[PDB]
């Protein structure tokens, strides 16, 4: 037959241009980091991505560290249920959560969110970098008083400062051990469970700080890190 | 009066879900069953075909 | 000038080489399926890993013939292009082996070290570029015998095959340059590289104390246990070159030294066997691979 | 059809004591990790305390850490809640709220404007 | 007022449940205890199709049974051909987070959506010869769930704001909207006469909606958690849905009930997918364990198990004439068994 050749033939140079545009935005693809940004109104999440961007709903953001681009995503045109829409973001390098410190009557939602997120069925095996913003609140809270942490967390007058704290040139010590209580009440559930599939690391940060670009390029370092110690046999 | 309103928009619907004429299962549930039975031969899932006609070898 | 021995070490290397033989060949078989489906997932690691059986296999397959060079222990019945080819890939195999170590800790150092660049280095086309060229490069720097036949008269072949006791000419700085090209710089390499590899685990945050130690016990292993199967080989064969140039006629020195050189070149043999195990079944992850193999 | 109807209630004075209970109908009820929520005037919907499958784990908020207790039954199905030591900040609506998913350690949404299980309530007032 | 109000809603519940109760006249298992087993069902893969570089989360069939849709989120929408294995054509998308995907039954049309809440469509037939983007339909408050074709000019679409719509394609406005449910909409499936149409919800419930007029006549329960697959039986007059909650239901539409449950003890995730067949006797479903189960729905004894695919299943299809069924799952591959 002479149509069916005069077809297959047209029909294989059509397959092999696809084939090589779909190699070449493979070469693309496999070399961009994708991550997922989350947090509250309270928590100026916003704000950091906007220092970064200066260094349809969903507000897309692109920026690069040392030849290494990275893509971070923002959900926001949606409603307050989440368990549904927050499947896609299981290939995700790392979750950066965003928590409010300066506030105390809002911190238990922020703990439960982040026992949730860790204990996900599709959410295991990714790193999340958490952000404790507004230090200088909570500094202004602690120091002038009016407001006892001792009334939220009955558990605050028991507390000694662990030896390995490294506090700042000039800090009164009150400030530095409500400070480091909160990250250790948040780190206290991040290590209950996970069989080192996944990592927590905290960092304190302000409204003025320049630096996040960096903490999350050295935390997707060392993350490909432990992926390919884990894939090359080095374990 | 926003959740009175809702409540008689609810209660609308549901008179208006309690009148619908209704059968027994047992005449839903044979008219399936000979539905299942009267379209088994066009199946080739269920019956195996000819490795001519199938497209996939 | 002095009658040294000739036939007196016929008691460990026979024993020896069935053992490797005996033991070596099917885990090597299994390296290489593992290593095929380690590629089939798209990871280089296994085309070099793949070789690397590849190469022992030949050995193996060479071994039995000099199992009967300790049976008729005398005469080499089969023939002269016996010697030309067997010979040549007996003498060989090992420095082909030495490459694709040194190719795998370069490639395990690019992956852990900087893992966000060089990514045009890693991927299977490079693998085999690099692998033929080792390959063809080794045979072409290696095959001087094979080629012509006046320069292998300079290894007897009257009769024993391979050998040599009034070494005269070239064979000394061949010598020379095999073990001091051969064998000690891809051993720096490879020291170097784990070095590297241990220096960029203990900086990571994410990872426990017990993994690390075993991730130290692993590299040391690693780096050992090649130098104590090669050395004693190489250590004798430049003490030997040396003061043989030093004084020709001396001959009392062949009479210490014989023993030691044929056991040392029995013992060299254990790579074949040391790598395999080393690089596939002892990962807990490889033994769960080979499971489902 | 999932239902949690919420029973108990009443007038109480600072430091009284009034135990709070739930029933369920329409589900395993074993299989769910169970919470409490209220909601009073003024404000939107906080947490107050959680219990697991068995009866093992349990968690309080602070505010009501040396306070309150919680319970379930399994063989009634019934979530109890014992409440004393009363203070001029526990007037409010209390919801009984099941975990969406079976045999999972979290769920997300428990505390929502809308959500689909969860009971009418009761008023209490000190 | 509200008080009387509930009271006369428990009532009207009641007086409900009273009707149902006697509907059910007797068991679908007693009545279908006689029938010959379906007994071992054996499938092996026939093609497999690569090309997609993330997770497969969406797929239609062409009405030829010859050419597929495929959906990825890396962005990209690849048209098959199924006897060859040969690629027609790739669409780069706007958005990468495209949840659904369908296929014109002329066959000239392809529709598209996800988190960015609007359905795109493009056009195959171009005179020129390229696809291009043909028209937009906003109007959305939440993500996209699903979206079927009635004709070359309308379109039916689910929303994670518990609505569904209907869209004439031409002017691109919203003719019909169907509102009720209180959580999202996670699926929908067309009559074969396309004049009624069935969705279900987070709200562990299930609606049957006209067309035209645009009400809801029947609301269905009896799942304990969230629904996330509908089908619509060959037939016309009943339905199959799959839940969170690691269990099937069939439902019948005349009589207003639920009529066969599928379940195991070693069963605990939930299903994904569900798809019907030709003969109407083979239910195929997804589960969360890395495979597929395909159920004798007449008697609720599971006849056969697919295996192969080394992550969630996400998407299965059955062809119009019943001769291959693709399975769609997160490790970016599509196989095709007969």
């Amino acid at each position: 037959t002479e149509d069916q050749r005069n077809e297959e033939k047209a029909q294989r140079e059509a397959n092999k241009k696809i084939e090589k545009q779909l190699q070449k935005d493979k070469q693309v693809y496999r070399a961009t980091h994708r991550l997922l940004l989350l947090g509250a109104d309270n928590s100026g999440k916003s704000t950091i991505v906007k220092q970064m961007r200066i260094l349809s709903g969903i507000f897309e953001t692109k920026f690069q560290v040392d030849k290494v681009n990275f893509h971070m995503f923002d959900v926001g045109g949606q409603r307050d249920e989440r368990r549904k829409w927050i499947q896609c973001f299981n290939d995700v390098t790392a979750i950066i959560f965003v928590v409010d410190s300066s506030d105390y009557n809002r911190l238990q939602e922020a703990l439960n969110l982040f026992k949730s997120i860790w204990n996900n069925r599709w959410l295991r095996t990714i790193s999340v970098i958490l952000f404790l913003n507004k230090q200088d609140l909570l500094a202004e809270k602690v120091l002038a008083g009016k407001s006892k942490i001792e009334d939220y967390f009955p558990e605050f007058a028991r507390y000694t400062t662990p030896e390995d704290a490294t506090p700042e040139p000039g800090e009164d010590p009150r400030v530095t051990r409500a400070k480091y209580f909160i990250r250790d009440e948040f780190l206290r559930i991040s290590t209950a469970s996970g069989d080192g599939r996944h990592y927590c690391y905290p960092h304190f940060t302000c409204a003025v700080d320049t630096e996040n670009a960096r903490r999350i390029f050295n935390d997707c370092k060392d993350i490909i890190l432990q992926m390919n110690l884990r894939e090359y046999n080095l374990v | 009066t926003a959740s009175i309103a809702q409540a008689r928009k609810l209660v609308e619907q549901l008179k208006m879900e309690a009148n619908i004429d209704r059968i027994k299962v047992s005449k839903a549930a044979a008219d399936l069953m000979a539905y299942c039975e009267a379209h088994a031969k066009e199946d080739p899932l269920l019956t195996p075909v000819p490795a001519s006609e199938n497209p996939f070898r | 000038g002095c009658h040294v021995d000739s036939r007196v070490d016929h008691l460990f290397p026979p024993s020896l080489y069935i053992f490797v033989i005996g033991v070596g060949l099917p885990t090597n078989c299994l390296a290489l399926w593992a290593a095929y489906r380690q590629v089939q997932q798209r990871n280089e690691l296994g085309v070099y890993l793949m070789n690397l059986s590849i190469a022992d296999l030949l050995y193996i397959c060479t071994l039995p013939l000099w199992v009967d060079y300790f049976l008729h222990h005398d005469n080499w019945i089969h023939g002269p292009g016996s010697c030309k080819l067997f010979g040549f890939i007996f003498y060989t195999n090992i420095y082909i082996s030495i490459a694709f170590l040194c190719c795998i800790s370069v490639d395990r150092y690019l992956a852990v070290a900087h893992p966000l660049r060089f990514a045009r280095l890693r991927r299977v086309k490079t693998a085999v570029a690099v692998s033929s060229v080792v390959w063809a490069t080794e045979l072409g720097a290696n095959s001087a015998p094979l080629f012509h036949d006046e320069l292998f008269r300079d290894r007897y072949n009257h009769t024993f095959c391979f050998e040599k006791f009034p070494m005269e000419g070239w064979v000394a700085w061949m010598n020379l340059y095999r073990v001091f090209v051969g064998f000690l710089f891809p051993w720096a390499l490879m020291l170097l590289s784990y070095r590297g590899i241990l220096r960029a685990v203990r900086g990571s945050v994410s990872t426990e104390r017990q993994e690390k130690a075993k991730i130290k016990r692993l590299a040391l292993s690693l780096i050992a246990i090649v130098l104590v199967c090669f050395a004693p080989y190489h250590v004798l064969l430049l003490s030997r070159s040396a003061i043989y140039l030093g004084r020709p006629w001396d001959c009392g020195f062949e009479e210490r030294v014989f023993s030691a050189y044929h056991s040392s070149l029995a013992f060299t043999s254990l790579n074949c066997v040391a790598d395999p195990i080393l690089y596939c079944l002892v990962n807990e992850g490889a033994r769960s691979d080979v499971a489902k193999a | 059809q999932v239902q949690l109807q919420e029973s108990g209630g009443g007038l109480v004075q600072p430091g009284g004591s009034l135990r709070l209970s739930c029933a369920a109908s329409g589900f395993t009820f074993s299989n769910y990790k169970m919470n409490w929520v209220r909601q009073a005037p003024g404000k939107g919907l906080e947490w107050v305390s959680d219990i697991s499958q068995s009866g093992a784990s349990i968690s309080y908020t602070g505010s009501v850490k040396g306070r309150f207790t919680i319970s379930r039954d399994n063989a009634k199905n019934t979530l109890y809640l014992q409440m004393n030591s009363l203070k001029p900040e526990d007037t409010a609506v209390y919801y009984c709220a099941r975990c969406p998913a079976p045999f999972t350690r979290d769920c997300f949404d428990v505390t929502s404007t809308t959500y689909a299980y969860r009971g009418q309530g009761t008023q209490v007032t000190v | 007022e509200l008080d009387q109000l509930r009271q006369e809603a428990e009532q009207l519940k009641n007086q409900i449940r009273d009707a149902r109760k006697a509907c059910a006249d007797a068991t679908l298992s007693q009545i279908t205890n006689n029938i010959d087993p379906v007994g071992r069902i054996q499938m092996r893969t026939r093609r497999t199709l690569r090309g997609h570089l993330a997770k497969i989360y969406a797929m239609h069939w062409g009405t030829d049974s010859r050419l597929l849709v495929s959906a990825s989120q890396d962005g990209k929408l690849i048209i098959w051909d199924s006897y060859t294995t040969n690629k027609v054509h790739a669409i780069p998308l706007r958005s990468s987070w495209v949840m659904t995907c369908a296929y014109a039954p002329s066959g000239n049309y392809v529709a598209c959506g996800g988190l960015d809440n609007i359905c795109s469509i493009y056009n195959l037939k171009t005179r020129e010869g390229n696809v291009r983007v043909s028209r937009e339909l906003a109007g959305h408050t939440g993500y996209l769930s699903c979206c079927r074709f009635l004709d070359d000019n309308q379109i039916v679409t689910s929303s994670g704001d518990t609505t569904c719509a209907l869209w004439d394609i031409e002017t691109g406005q919203q003719t019909t909207t169907f509102t009720g449910h209180t959580g999202d909409v996670m699926s929908l499936s067309l009559a074969p006469d396309t004049r009624l149409f069935v969705s279900g919800a987070c709200d562990a419930s299930a609606k049957l909606w006209d067309v035209r007029e645009g009400m809801c006549r029947q609301t269905f329960t009896g799942h304990e958690s969230d629904i996330n697959a509908i089908c619509f039986f060959p037939n016309g007059n009943a339905f199959a849905t799959g839940s969170d909650d690691a269990t099937c239901r069939l439902f019948d539409l005349r009589a207003d009930q639920e009529l066969m449950t599928y379940s195991h003890d070693n069963i605990i995730c939930g299903i994904t997918s569900v798809s019907f067949s030709k003969s109407g006797r083979l239910l195929l479903a997804g589960y969360d364990d890395f495979n597929c189960n395909v159920w004798d729905a007449l008697k609720a004894d599971r006849a056969g198990v697919l295996a192969g695919h080394d992550n969630r299943v996400s998407c299965l299809g059955v062809t119009d004439d019943g001769m291959a069924v693709a399975t769609g799952s997160w490790d970016s591959f599509l196989k095709i068994w007969n």
